[PDB]
């Protein structure tokens, strides 16, 4: 769809008038690109909350994952964005999804050195056990990139 | 032998970006395959994404890079970290390798190594 690929290029560039006009125009909230991205992917990812909201207030998949796996709590947890965190997670994402490479919004979070999300992911319910493709966990992956403070925070759990 | 998805996305990512000559891919990296003789694959995977996200970081707030062009390589430099999780997991390898690439020949080696790798696949 036209409309569908329109709409996954407004909710991209952060244009919230446009991702509303074209949703009441007839936009799929749920439309796919040929990676498996939705608008609350691409929304999630480039930091736009509002459009974030607006698409999941209208019926987007919260839980949707692209071609790899990673839902839009993957994407906004790996640019560090804590209050889209938040939200996705008040909208019922899992906060446990998995990716291909077996890899956690709790590991991303970790990795990329992002405490405070961290820490509403834990609250949420979020699994420091959990393994990777390769044997590591959260705390595994902090300590191995040098952020000791999240890395402290996980290992007295 | 079924085609690996994870290859193929790297593989669309990795096109997207050498087709942009964008300002700042003319910006060099270190070449991290000149230092991949007896090295595992894992690891040559690994020394590149950290390279990769080291200048996405550091030239995402770059006053002299910016203004649309520069925001389509930033956000694709960022996909092919997210697509290289599964190859060279979330870790930093630095090297010690004093050789420079252009950010274009660096992620051109890239390519060819992945595209090579997919082709296992049509065996």
């Amino acid at each position: 769809s036209d409309l569908g690929k329109k709409l996954l290029e407004a909710a991209r560039a952060g244009q919230d008038d446009e991702v509303r006009i074209l949703m009441a125009n007839g936009a799929d909230v749920n439309a796919l690109d040929d990676s498996g991205y939705t608008p609350l992917h691409l929304a999630a990812e480039d930091g736009h909350l509002e459009i974030v909201e607006v698409l999941l207030k209208h019926g987007a998949d919260v839980n949707a994952a692209d071609r790899l796996g990673d839902t839009p709590l993957h994407l906004a947890a790996f640019v560090g964005h804590l209050e889209i965190v938040e939200v996705l997670l008040k909208a019922g994402a899992d906060v446990n999804a998995v990716d291909l490479a077996g890899v956690t919004p709790l590991h991303v979070a970790a990795f990329y050195g992002h405490l405070e999300i961290v820490e509403v992911l834990l609250k949420a319910g979020a699994d420091v056990n959990a393994q990777d493709k390769f044997g590591k966990t959260p705390a595994d992956i902090a300590a191995d990139n040098g952020h000791e403070d999240i890395a402290e925070v996980l290992q007295k759990l | 032998h079924k085609c690996d998805i994870t290859l193929q996305e790297i593989i669309k990512t990795l096109n997207s970006l050498t087709e942009q000559k964008t300002l700042c891919t003319e910006l060099t990296v270190t070449d991290i395959f000149a230092a991949s003789k007896n090295t595992t694959e894992k690891e040559t995977f690994c020394r590149a994404a950290t390279v990769l996200r080291q200048f996405y970081s550091h030239h995402e707030k770059d006053t002299r890079c910016l203004f649309h062009r520069h925001k389509q390589l930033i956000r694709f430099l960022k996909r092919l970290d997210r697509n290289l999780w599964g190859l060279a997991g979330l870790n930093s390898c630095p090297v010690k390798e004093a050789n420079q690439s252009t950010l274009e020949n660096f992620l051109e080696r890239l390519k060819t190594i992945m595209r090579e790798k997919y082709s296992k696949c049509s065996s």
